[PDB]
């Protein structure tokens, strides 16, 4: 009776409507108001109507303040530390739990990494992707729940976005997972992920190989490969986790990557260990 | 252990400053090269009136080449200054403490 | 007052360029 | 849609060749902590400028009443619901001879050693509207009493709240090295005094030729 309470109904930002879907611990008197406006870049909080053009003018830092790590012509890759930048990130995870029902903001939010996917602008950088992954070593779990604003979907951002999030995860190079229990619009996108990535990772045999030959560049375990082998209906290959081949593959959409498989982000980036491991005993 | 506490308060924000050593200096050098080549471009007017078609607007666009250098140094002052506030007061939080 | 006002351009190259060489003065105290 | 969104956007940023890493906690993401409603300038329109000649401007509001706004936090944890437990302007004077109301005093102390107070807090974070900004002690003796006595009845009537809604939730070898290495940000500031001298001999040349022509 708590996680299924919607209180907002409407947001208009720019030309773009936002419908809420889940419950976030916002004050309910601001759900009582009808306007839900915000800064486009820095996300400043208010409750009034005589402040718009003046916060718009005084915000000449028209970006997200994250540490930008990789900007090509298409993507621009930040990270944010929430111990370093707090209240912006308080509301940043408040929006994600307004669109997801498995998180509550009272216990600490400081340490864990805030990876980000923007388009660059000439005014600044428009936020078009993000997620709040861990600082380190939660449950395996090399990615987290990846959420962004819903009107920049379905045209070439979100799918390859979560795939290069995974690419950064095995380019921060450790075997993990997303969340375990539930998914509503992404579990099918998760098998679209693992099929497309598996076919691109192991159309490259030229011999017989164990599955640990390719599992090192997966960030998903060797044991996952048989359930990914039976997502695509039948690819029994004289089964055994210690060796595998591939058939002369049926090739539904292996060489059909002319759509939404068009860009590559290079592994040109450093490592992001915690400088203090931060054993918070208080 | 209070100095260890404040050391893990301070290393993550003294650490992004040699990254700013990578950042803020190349435009100082490039704008300085533009300033000296531009000064060679606008010497000839003061020479020929010394022995105005370009000189004043070229000094103005020299200023456009240098005000961004100055505001980069002024933001450098700002991000030196706030962390130096907490830095010197945390040196003071060590000194007033029984630790240091 | 007018001619010195036109030629302070002609006369403060020494100040602007010893500002240019203040970094040459400070490189080794940056090595502190 | 919006009709304010297109008139929202103007200006630009430094479109990087490769990378300008951004790093700003929320205290330096917007500017002033608060904005203004209809009443703070309805006071300006109807109870200030009926016959006055001296200017009461917007930058004087969001700094001068901000001094009381930030000062009742650092000075007053007494009642967070009070209409009237704040006392007067003249007893706020020790919190008004200095106004560390998000760092004005060390803002003066930095450009003490940069000796460029003519650059009265020049930044790209906040806009060009900065030469209008003059320091706050003369703002006290021009307007502080009246902005206090308009700003006082407002927190009488917002009675301990504010205008925004509520938001619920080994010693050794470790001091001399940070001294002798933040001497490098000290001499980075000496480079800043240096480049302040660069731009002020530049505008020496500018304003010298401007007091010619």
């Amino acid at each position: 009776e708590v996680a299924r309470v919607r209180n907002l109904n409407r947001i208009i930002m720019g030309k773009y409507e936002i419908e809420p879907w889940y419950f976030s611990p916002y004050p309910i008197e601001l759900t009582d108001e009808d306007f839900i406006y915000i800064d486009d870049f820095t996300l400043q909080y208010f409750g009034s109507k005589k402040q718009y053009e003046r916060y718009r003018k005084k915000c000449t830092l028209r970006h997200p303040p994250g540490n930008e790590i990789y900007r090509d012509d298409y993507v621009s890759f930040f990270e944010i530390d929430g111990r370093k930048q707090r209240t912006w990130c308080r509301n940043l995870c408040l929006l994600s739990k307004l669109f997801l029902d498995h998180k509550t903001l009272y216990y600490d939010v400081d340490p864990f990494l805030f990876y980000c996917m923007t388009r660059r602008d000439e005014l600044g950088h428009h936020l078009v992707g993000y997620f709040s992954k861990e600082k380190e070593s939660a449950d395996g779990y090399n990615v987290a729940c990846i959420l962004t604003l819903p009107q920049y979907q379905r045209m070439g951002y979100g799918k390859l976005l979560i795939e290069f999030s995974y690419e950064l995860s095995k380019k921060e190079n450790k075997v993990g997972s997303p969340e375990k229990p539930l998914s509503d619009l992404g579990l099918l996108s998760y098998r679209a992920y693992w099929s497309d990535t598996l076919i691109t990772l192991l159309v490259e045999h030229q011999k017989e190989i164990t599955i640990d030959e390719i599992s090192s560049m997966t960030s998903m375990t060797t044991t996952d490969i048989l359930h990914t082998a039976k997502t695509l209906n039948i690819l029994r290959y004289y089964k055994g986790q210690h060796i595998i081949f591939l058939n002369e593959d049926i090739l539904d959409r292996y060489n059909r990557l002319k759509a939404k498989k068009r860009r590559t982000i290079d592994p040109n980036r450093l490592i992001w260990k915690p400088p203090v491991f931060t054993a918070s005993q208080l | 252990m209070d100095p260890s506490l404040v050391l893990e308060q301070t290393i993550q924000d003294v650490s992004n400053l040699p990254s700013e050593f990578r950042y803020l200096l190349e435009e100082i050098g490039s704008n300085d090269l533009k300033l000296i080549e531009e000064k060679k471009k606008y010497e000839q007017k003061e020479s020929q009136i010394h022995k105005d078609k370009e000189i004043k607007e070229s000094l103005l666009k020299c200023q456009s080449l240098q005000r961004e250098k100055c505001v980069l140094a002024n933001t450098a002052l700002f991000l030196i200054a706030r962390h130096l506030n907490k830095l010197e007061k945390n040196i003071a939080l060590l000194e007033e403490d029984g630790v240091l | 007052e007018l001619k010195k006002s036109l030629q302070d351009r002609r006369e403060q190259e020494d100040t602007f360029d010893n500002l240019q060489q203040e970094i040459y003065d400070k490189e080794t105290e940056y090595f502190s | 849609t919006w009709n304010e969104y297109d008139k929202f956007y103007t200006g630009s940023f430094q479109e990087t060749t490769s990378y300008i890493k951004f790093s700003a906690t929320v205290e330096d993401c917007c500017g002033t902590n608060y904005n203004m409603d209809e009443r703070d300038e309805t006071f300006l329109n109807e109870q200030v400028n009926k016959g006055s000649s001296d200017i009461l401007t917007e930058d004087e509001f969001e700094i001068l009443c901000s001094s009381f706004e930030h000062a009742i936090h650092e000075r007053q944890p007494f009642l967070s619901m009070d209409p009237e437990s704040i006392l007067s302007f003249e007893e706020l004077k020790p919190t008004l001879i200095k106004s560390d109301m998000a760092d004005f005093n060390l803002r003066n102390q930095l450009n003490h050693e940069i000796n460029s107070h003519k650059t009265h807090f020049i930044t790209q974070f906040d806009p060009v509207s900065q030469m209008n900004t003059r320091p706050l002690i003369q703002l006290i003796e021009k307007f502080g009493s009246k902005i206090y006595d308009y700003w006082r009845e407002r927190k009488i009537e917002v009675n301990g709240y504010e205008i925004f809604p509520q938001l619920k939730f080994i010693d050794i070898l470790n001091s001399q090295r940070l001294r002798a290495l933040h001497q490098e940000l000290k001499n980075a500031k000496d480079l800043a005094l240096l480049v302040a001298k660069r731009e002020n001999v530049s505008l020496n040349w500018i304003n010298d030729e401007l007091k010619i022509f």
